[PDB]
């Protein structure tokens, strides 16, 4: 959510990942917790037995083996976090979440209230404008001339820069905006 | 202040209903109807005054 | 778009998609408000098998049911008067036929 | 109301009191900056339960792009501060 | 009351029965019923009597309106557009009249649906047959004339039956 | 081993059971970074424009400019008439009607024949 | 049940069918058959308004029972022996409905029983 | 609460001129809602905690306390109240015998101890692949699967690429 | 009648002599004055219309026609006024002069008593549409949208004149009263078979009816905010008026005359209710949900009972108003984004919660939830429909199911999700547009306390 | 009443919620023993089932298969 992908998962990565989902997926299975440690640590043995494999054949074979094993064993219904994707909270507070810029369109008696908050408001706004121009710049050193290759931006390397492409990020709503 | 709600809320509702009910509704045909009370033996009627006769001596298996 | 990774930082992370790339010509159908391509963990075509099986008997044993009710060891209900021939409709001027019960 | 707001103290303690109930960690050796792989000699199959169990902890899902770089306990701490915008 | 005419809308003696407590413990039903009396019928009764009164001061009336009975439309000759047009006038205010009339009969046999509780199937049969006939008759009379109806409809109508009629009883008489 | 899942048009392959990501070409890691590095460059594109102090506004896209177009105006130009779309068509457009006429028809024509003969039960039918 | 798996299972022409039931004559075994009679009216089952349903030979203690709830109303407890009245004259129309069944069962299985008897006596 | 009802249809289904089939399914029906109500109890409210260590919970709040109060009295009182402060307009069924009297009971206990005996054995160390009936009733039958992505998709591919183009 | 037409031309020297600040003000006053003046055209006599002289009378179908314009005259020219405000004076006044000769024309249109009058003013009202669509026409296909929609029109309209020429040589009078009183039944002929068609395509083309229907969408779309309104509100009513006035004559051959027209109305109002659920273009599918509602409409007419046609001018009316509160919120939308596209923007709920509420009555208007005037048209509709055959219930439940689904699909998409992150030009709403979609639906809500105002003669 | 987390610990409880649920229980269970005590037959049934075989012929009337 926070990295830039890359290109390609090595097999290191989907090695890990399949580990993870086995195991989330086993303490689905494995409701109580006893049970679930003692499958888990019989999970991490048979996985630790091709820990060593120098052949990168069979290792992509015995990943697609596994991989087919888990596909056929997965829960129908596994245990989701209620924030997840899958879960039953994923996108309940989506509906509170209101951009920035609308406090700009506020009636002035509206802004009447809260005048400090307003005040670094207006400090805020003053910054990412002397900031922009700094970050095109350092964006536009900082590049190959074929464009970029990843989706990853560079930090502030002077005295007073700003990373560049911070406003949106900084400036997030909130996770519980209400 | 103690009873604002139970005068406001339930009886000046009440008030509207029951003049609107008792000399509007009431002023047409078969607007409300009821069904009529039901009668058993041995029952007196309030206007005429009947009795309705008993029935009929049971055989009582008791 | 139900099948695209949920977890990246899309342009529209409801619609899951990014500004400036190819649009599917059918997006609207594939909103995620709407049909959904994402793999099943039982496969299709076992699933109907399984769901048209279902239906199937189930409609099969009610047809078997009711040509084979079931029901108490007793006899018809019995009415007083000609089977309440006034009360079920009336027509109190044909002399209905004597419906007749005899006690046992 | 619902649970108080989380604080940086509190996010570090259950970190560490987390680590510290792992058995492949010295509990007088480990520390917030101790890394993972370098200085507790630990491979990436641990770094997976670590991860889990933060989760399990915390109870939210931490995608696995982002959970592959969190080598170090205070790598968590940020992680879970930026994610319930926790600032103090 | 005295209002609506009895005869046009009637309805059965209205017995009731008398109350014949079982148990000492007391009715609440009686109870709630005097508290209702005394808290809503007692002003309600008020304001309308001061109501009445007010209306008493002023009294003023209004009239049902009589139509004289024209010609129909089966005295017009082809093209006398005058005649046409008030006897069209006086079909469809005899259509209006039909329509009341058939609800009329409706509400009766509603009132009487409701009032016989569980016997209502012996005891409304004679409302019963009372909407059929008028059923049938307006029927007979209007049904089938379709949008863009008229008098000249209702008459070709009526004269198709007429000799479906006729050639049946001519028919029968030969039987 | 296990029971094999096979997939369909309303229930896709797993990536994971896709033998192409196991499959692995050096000419298939550069597809990928060929791809990345288009990603990457829209992305850039449109976080330049949506982080502007100064842009104000929507910020035209011209992929929905393009799916709306095809979707709605570039239809015509590119149709042929062709055996497949003169019958499909055909079918499509007469077929229903001609469907529709007839039960509607029938049932009329059964109804009418059924009200000549005096036997339809119109009793207390004064609405229609 | 035992009596369905007897009809559906065995020979269903030795079982009642309880749609058309009975098909013997009411005294065609016995030498005297008593009507059965009523206790309550028609106008008062009609004045009662008690159901079509419910006017069976036992609305009379049905009446008595719904009389009772109404006068001792707020004491919704003191109507027991009504309702055990009413609902042991039900019981007891249940058991004469049972000894019906049973009656054309028997009739049925002699009459068969008594006529393939004769056939058999016959053929030889 | 449910006795006063329940049963009283259990007992009128047996006692009518009903199909075979249905009177079975109600039966097996009767079974599954001691099966899944034991589900609840025995997952929610037994064994060991299995929520994250951060322990919110607290109950003693006034409005919910006095709220589900007042619908457990409803709940313990409301049957016999009704039943007994209606008229009769049902017949009664006064004469059944004793085993077909008992049906919903003795289905009930069976519920009852089956699904127990069933959840009971999840806590031992065994572990074993789901079987196909299962993969049937968690699925709700697969009828979300195939109900709400066939013809789904049909209307609207023939919306498109029919009506409209 | 000249009460009512006299200030409406009085409007035109009034705007003409206005400054150029006043122009909005003065016009929409007057406007709003007239139709309370129009609004005492209601009182029907029953049993015959209401006779003002020989060129012009009011009936109960006709009243609230008029009402409906008269109504709707005001409402656009407060949408109008926002997206002009940078015209000159002289085009300002010219567009409101185009309005006020559009509600001339059909003011004059609904009560003529005489076929080749009303022929007239019903060709004459497609001028000023024409000239609007195509001068102040957004975008470049305005043109091809004028030209469909003349000629669609014109086409079927040539062949009413002819036959109603050949009509009134024939019978010596086209005057409607006449024409009904002396009505001879139409044998079974090709002569008479053609006379039908002459009689009834100008007004199938103008409903539309599905199959020459493709017009509507291009004009609809193309055409300014309140040449939008005109056309669904107003415009598409009268072909049903004239539909109800001219198959007076046409028995007994309508019995079969109808069957393909049947028969094209209901499986087209599938297939455009059935199109609405795939469109990418808003206002496409306000376009087609009213070609759907039409389409009803046409079977209502065509099968000839008082019901019927009961349900056909409620359903007329309430499709007016539904259809123009939804075509003024739909731009309000395109005043903000610049942009037709469904999906551009999302989320309007969280930033204009006002708006929100007005699509969701405007939505749940077009649904014909109960017991607004939408549902009381279409349950007459199809009670007269079942009467006529039973086998019809199928599409109309098919026809209820689908709308709810893309009304709702319009609501859901536009309204809820999350916004559109880079979109950051949504201001609040004016009080003009949220008096705007109030005087669109406030009428809609207090029709239903009287709904014999709108349910027409057969009454 | 305040009551605060305890993080891997039983939570805080008060008295009035523990008597509370105590006794509604115990009021359930004793409704049901006293209902049971006066209305044992809506339960165990009330009026006996007859055996049809212990029925003879000369009451339910048919002839011994000779005439
Ligand atoms: C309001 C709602 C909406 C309504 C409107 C919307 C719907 C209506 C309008 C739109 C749909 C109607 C379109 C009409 C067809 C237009 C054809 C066209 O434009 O061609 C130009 C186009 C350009 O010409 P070109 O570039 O010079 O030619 C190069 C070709 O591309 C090179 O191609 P090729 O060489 O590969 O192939 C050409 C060759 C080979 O063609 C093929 O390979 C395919 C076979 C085509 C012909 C036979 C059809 C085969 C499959 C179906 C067979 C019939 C099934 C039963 C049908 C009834 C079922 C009950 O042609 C043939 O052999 C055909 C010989 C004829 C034999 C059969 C004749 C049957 C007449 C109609 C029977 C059905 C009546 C309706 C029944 C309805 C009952 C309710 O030519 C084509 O490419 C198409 C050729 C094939 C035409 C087949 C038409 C079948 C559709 C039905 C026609 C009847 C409807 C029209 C009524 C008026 C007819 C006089
Ligand atoms: C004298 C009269 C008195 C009679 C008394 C009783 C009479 C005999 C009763 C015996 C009948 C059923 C006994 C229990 C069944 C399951 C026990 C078992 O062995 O467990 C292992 C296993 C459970 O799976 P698993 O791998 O252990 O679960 C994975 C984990 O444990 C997952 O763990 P988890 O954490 O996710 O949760 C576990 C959960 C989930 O556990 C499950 O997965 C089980 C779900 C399905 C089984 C539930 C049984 C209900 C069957 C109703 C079917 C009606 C007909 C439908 C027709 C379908 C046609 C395709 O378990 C539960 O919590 C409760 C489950 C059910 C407990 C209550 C069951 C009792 C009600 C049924 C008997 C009724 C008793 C009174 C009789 C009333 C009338 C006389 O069961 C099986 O493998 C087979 C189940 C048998 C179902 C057969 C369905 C009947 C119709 C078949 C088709 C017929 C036609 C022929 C084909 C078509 C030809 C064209
Ligand atoms: C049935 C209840 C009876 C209540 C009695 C008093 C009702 C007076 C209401 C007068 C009409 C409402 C005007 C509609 C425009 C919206 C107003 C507005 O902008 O809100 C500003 C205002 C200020 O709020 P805010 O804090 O500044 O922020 C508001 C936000 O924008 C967001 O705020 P929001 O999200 O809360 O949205 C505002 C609200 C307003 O949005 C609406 O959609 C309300 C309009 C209902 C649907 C309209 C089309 C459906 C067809 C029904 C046609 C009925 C016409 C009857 C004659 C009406 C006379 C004008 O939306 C809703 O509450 C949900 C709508 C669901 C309504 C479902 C009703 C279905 C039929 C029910 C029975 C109808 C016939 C009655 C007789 C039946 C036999 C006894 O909010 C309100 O005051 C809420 C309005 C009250 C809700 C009325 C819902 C039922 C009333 C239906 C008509 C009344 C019939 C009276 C006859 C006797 C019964
Ligand atoms: C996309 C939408 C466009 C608008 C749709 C408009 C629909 C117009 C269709 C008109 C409806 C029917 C027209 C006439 C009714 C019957 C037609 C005919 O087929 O019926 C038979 C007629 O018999 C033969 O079929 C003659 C007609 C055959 C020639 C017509 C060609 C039809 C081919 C279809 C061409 C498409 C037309 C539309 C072009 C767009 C009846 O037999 P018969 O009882 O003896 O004759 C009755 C007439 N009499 C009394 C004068 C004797
Ligand atoms: C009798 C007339 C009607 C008969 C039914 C005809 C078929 C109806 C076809 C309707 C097509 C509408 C498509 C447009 C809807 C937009 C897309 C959409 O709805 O998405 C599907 C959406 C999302 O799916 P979920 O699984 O819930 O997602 C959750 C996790 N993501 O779910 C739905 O709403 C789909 C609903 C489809 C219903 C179609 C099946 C209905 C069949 C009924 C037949 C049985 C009749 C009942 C018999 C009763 C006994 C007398
Ligand atoms: C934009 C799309 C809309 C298209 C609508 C076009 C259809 C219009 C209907 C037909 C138009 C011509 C009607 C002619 C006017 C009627 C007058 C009349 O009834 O006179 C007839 C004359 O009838 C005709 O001449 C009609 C012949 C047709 C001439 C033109 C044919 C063009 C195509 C006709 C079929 C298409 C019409 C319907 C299609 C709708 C659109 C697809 C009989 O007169 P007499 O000669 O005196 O006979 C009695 C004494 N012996
Ligand atoms: C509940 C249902 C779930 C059940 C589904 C089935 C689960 C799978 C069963 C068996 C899976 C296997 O054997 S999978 C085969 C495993 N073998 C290999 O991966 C060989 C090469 N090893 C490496 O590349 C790294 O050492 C690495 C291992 C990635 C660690 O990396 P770190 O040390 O740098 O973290």
């Amino acid at each position: 959510a926070f990295s830039a992908p890359a290109a390609y998962l090595t097999h290191q990565q989907k090695v890990l990942r399949l580990y993870k989902r086995a195991l989330r997926h086993l303490e689905s299975w494995c409701v109580h917790r006893d049970k679930y440690r003692y499958f888990a640590c019989l999970m991490r043995a048979r996985f630790d037995e091709h820990k060593n494999e120098k052949d990168m054949v069979k290792a992509t074979q015995l990943l697609r083996q596994a991989e087919e094993e888990f596909w056929y064993g997965q829960h129908p219904q596994p245990y989701i976090f209620p924030e997840s994707p899958g879960g039953t909270s994923y996108e309940r507070y989506e509906c509170y979440k209101v951009p920035e810029w609308c406090l700009d369109d506020w009636h002035p008696s509206e802004k009447a209230m809260y005048p400090d908050y307003f005040a670094k408001r207006e400090q805020w706004k003053r910054l990412r404008r002397e900031s922009w121009e700094r970050e095109v710049k350092q964006l536009q050193e900082e590049t190959p001339p074929g464009g970029p290759r990843t989706e990853a931006l560079p930090p502030a390397r002077k005295e007073g820069d700003l990373p560049p492409l911070w406003w949106h990020i900084v400036t997030r709503p909130r996770e519980r905006p209400m | 202040r103690h009873s604002i709600f139970a005068v406001t809320h339930v009886l000046i509702p009440v008030w509207i209903i029951h003049y609107y009910l008792k000399y509007h509704v009431t002023a047409k045909p078969y607007t409300v109807v009821e069904r009529k009370p039901r009668i058993f033996p041995g029952d007196t009627i309030l206007e005429t005054g009947e009795v309705i006769p008993l029935m009929k001596e049971f055989p009582d298996q008791h | 778009q139900q099948e695209r990774d949920p977890w990246y930082d899309w342009d529209h992370p409801d619609l899951r998609l990014n500004w400036g790339e190819p649009i599917h010509w059918d997006l609207d159908m594939y909103i995620r408000n709407r049909v959904d391509t994402s793999p099943t963990p039982v496969s299709w075509n076992t699933m109907c098998k399984h769901l048209f099986g279902f239906v199937a008997f189930m409609l099969f044993m009610f047809w078997v049911g009711e040509i084979y009710p079931s029901y108490q060891p007793v006899g018809p209900k019995q009415y007083p008067y000609n089977d309440l021939y006034l009360e079920r409709g009336g027509d109190p001027t044909k002399e209905p036929e004597p419906v007749v019960h005899y006690e046992i | 109301s619902d649970a108080p707001p989380l604080t940086l103290e509190a996010i570090k303690d259950r970190v560490l009191y987390v680590l510290k109930l792992y058995d492949k960690i010295d509990p007088e050796k480990l520390s917030v900056n101790s890394h993972f792989m370098k200085d507790l000699g630990l491979d990436s199959l641990d770094q997976v339960e670590i991860i889990m169990a933060m989760e399990d902890e915390f109870g939210f899902e931490i995608p696995d792009i982002d959970a592959e770089k969190l080598m170090c306990p205070q790598e968590i701490v940020d992680y879970i501060a930026d994610k319930k915008d926790v600032y103090e | 009351p005295d209002s609506w005419d009895k005869d046009v809308y009637p309805e059965p003696p209205r017995r009731t029965p008398a109350p014949a407590p079982q148990t000492s413990l007391p009715n609440p039903v009686t109870y709630l019923t005097k508290i209702f009396d005394l808290l809503v019928d007692r002003p309600v009764t008020l304001a309308r009597e001061f109501i009445e009164q007010q209306h008493a001061k002023n009294r003023y009336y209004y009239y049902h309106r009589e139509f004289r009975r024209v010609p129909d439309i089966t005295e017009c000759e082809e093209k006398d557009i005058l005649c046409m047009f008030e006897a069209e006038m006086q079909w469809r205010r005899d259509y209006k009249v039909d329509q009341e009339i058939v609800n009329i009969i409706q509400e009766r046999l509603k009132a009487c649906q409701q009032r016989e509780g569980e016997s209502y199937r012996q005891n409304c049969a004679k409302e019963l047959e009372q909407f059929t006939q008028v059923s049938k008759a307006f029927q007979d009379r209007y049904s089938d004339l379709g949008a863009h109806y008229s008098a000249r409809k209702c008459l070709a109508k009526q004269k198709q039956r007429m000799l479906a009629e006729r050639k049946a009883a001519k028919e029968a008489a030969a039987a | 081993s296990f029971p094999k899942y096979k997939p369909s048009r309303l229930a896709t392959l797993p990536a994971t059971l896709d033998p192409a990501e196991y499959d692995i070409s050096p000419e298939t890691r550069k597809a990928q970074a060929e791809r990345l590095a288009i990603r990457s460059r829209l992305k850039r594109e449109y976080l330049l424009q949506y982080n502007d102090p100064n842009r104000l506004g929507v910020i035209e896209d011209p992929a929905l400019i393009r799916w709306t177009y095809a979707r709605s105006a570039n239809i015509y130009p590119n149709f042929r008439p062709t055996p497949k779309t003169s019958l499909l068509g055909a079918l499509f457009g007469i077929g229903p009607l001609f469907f529709w006429y007839y039960v509607f028809k029938t049932d009329r024509d059964k109804k009418e024949k059924l009200i000549q003969e005096g036997k339809l039960d119109q009793t207390f039918n004064i609405s229609y | 049940g035992a009596h369905l798996a007897r009809r559906y299972l065995g020979d269903a022409s030795k079982e009642p069918d309880p749609l058309r039931m009975p098909t013997f004559p009411p005294d065609y075994g016995f030498p005297e058959r008593k009507e059965r009679e009523m206790v309550a009216t028609q106008q008062e089952m009609n004045d009662a308004q008690l159901m079509l349903q419910q006017r069976d030979y036992c609305a009379h203690y049905l009446i008595q029972l719904l009389k009772c709830k109404r006068d001792s109303f707020p004491n919704f407890l003191a109507c027991k022996h009504e309702q055990h009245d009413w609902d042991y004259c039900e019981h007891l129309d249940y058991v004469k409905r049972m000894k019906e069944f049973e009656r054309e069962r028997r009739l049925l299985q002699r009459k068969k029983r008594r006529e393939q008897r004769e056939a058999e006596m016959a053929r030889g | 609460t449910g006795f006063y009802s329940k049963d009283l249809i259990i007992e009128a289904v047996n006692m009518s001129y009903t199909n075979a089939w249905a009177l079975l399914m109600t039966l097996i029906a009767t079974s599954l809602t001691a099966a899944y109500s034991t589900r609840i109890i025995f997952f929610a409210f037994l064994g060991k905690p299995r929520f994250p260590p951060l322990v919110l919970i607290n109950e003693n709040n006034p409005l919910l306390i006095n709220s589900i109060k007042r619908l457990l009295i409803g709940s313990i009182f409301a049957g016999f109240i009704i039943s007994n402060n209606i008229p009769p307009m049902t017949v009664p069924n006064t004469t059944m015998p004793l085993y077909m009297k008992m049906t919903a009971l003795i289905v009930t206990i069976m519920g009852f101890m089956l699904a127990l005996e069933l959840n009971n054995t999840t806590y031992y160390l065994k572990f074993k692949y789901p079987s196909q009936t299962y993969k049937f009733s968690n699925m709700l039958g697969y009828y979300p699967s195939i109900m709400h992505r066939l013809p789904t998709y049909h209307n609207l591919s023939m919306s498109q690429k029919s009506a409209s183009s | 009648m000249l009460k009512i037409i006299i200030p409406t031309t009085m409007l035109l020297p009034m705007t003409w002599m206005s400054k150029h600040n006043m122009i909005w003000i003065n016009a929409t006053v007057h406007s709003l004055l007239i139709s309370l003046i129009s609004l005492s055209l209601l009182n029907q006599l029953g049993e015959n219309s209401l006779n003002f002289s020989l060129t012009f009378f009011s009936d109960s179908l006709s009243a609230p026609l008029l009402v409906l314009t008269t109504w709707l005259l005001p409402l656009m020219l407060m949408a109008s006024q926002s997206h002009l405000s940078k015209e000159t004076t002289t085009r300002k006044k010219l567009y409101i002069t185009m309005l006020i000769l559009l509600q001339l024309f059909l003011i004059m249109t609904f009560t003529a008593t005489e076929l080749i009058l009303f022929y007239i003013l019903f060709e004459a009202t497609l001028v000023p549409t024409l000239i609007i669509i195509t001068r102040w026409g957004n975008q470049t296909e305005r043109l091809n949208a004028g030209l469909y929609f003349l000629f669609y029109t014109l086409a079927g309209s040539l062949p009413l004149l002819v036959a109603l020429v050949y009509i009134q040589n024939t019978t010596g009078s086209l005057n409607f009263l006449i024409i009904h009183y002396w009505s001879h039944p139409l044998s079974n002929s090709w002569s008479n078979i053609f006379m039908w068609l002459a009689c009834i395509m100008a007004f199938m083309v103008k409903m539309p009816l599905y199959g020459l229907h493709l017009w509507l969408p291009k004009a609809h779309v193309e055409a300014p905010i309140a040449g939008s309104m005109v056309l669904a509100a107003v415009l598409l009513k009268l072909g049903g008026y004239g539909m109800m006035r001219i198959t007076t004559i046409l028995n007994p051959l309508t019995n079969y005359m109808a069957y393909p027209f049947l028969m094209l109305s209901m499986w087209g109002m599938i297939m455009t209710s059935s199109i609405c659920l795939r469109q990418t273009d808003l206002k496409s599918l306000i376009a087609y949900s009213s070609v759907s509602h039409m389409a009803l409409v046409i079977v209502a007419i065509m099968i000839q009972t008082p019901w019927s046609f009961m349900g056909a001018t409620a359903l007329m009316i309430a499709h007016g108003l539904t259809s123009s509160m939804l075509f003024c919120l739909a731009n309000t939308n395109y005043e903000r984004v610049h942009s037709r596209t469904m999906i551009l923007a999302r989320g309007l709920q969280t930033l204009l919660p006002l708006m929100a509420t007005w699509w969701l009555v405007a939505s749940l208007t077009n649904l014909a939830l109960p017991p607004s005037i939408n549902l009381i048209g279409e349950l007459f509709i199809i009670t007269a429909s079942f009467s006529w055959s039973n086998i019809t219930i199928i599409l109309m439940g098919m026809n209820m199911m689908i709308t709810a689904l893309y009304s709702l699909y319009m609501l859901i998409t536009t309204q809820r999700g999350k916004y559109t992150h880079h979109i950051n030009n949504i201001k609040p709403s004016f009080t003009r547009e949220n008096a705007l979609m109030a005087l669109h639906i406030l009428p809609l809500l207090l029709l239903t306390l009287n709904p014999k105002m709108i349910l027409g003669p057969l009454y | 009443v305040h009551i605060e987390p305890r993080y891997r610990q039983f939570p805080q409880l008060t008295r009035s919620q523990l008597i509370q649920a105590e006794f509604f229980s115990a009021t359930m269970w004793f409704w049901i023993l006293w209902r049971f005590w006066h209305d044992s037959d809506a339960v165990l049934g009330h009026f006996p089932y007859p055996d049809p075989s212990q029925w003879t012929d000369e009451e339910l009337g048919i002839l011994p298969d000779d005439e």
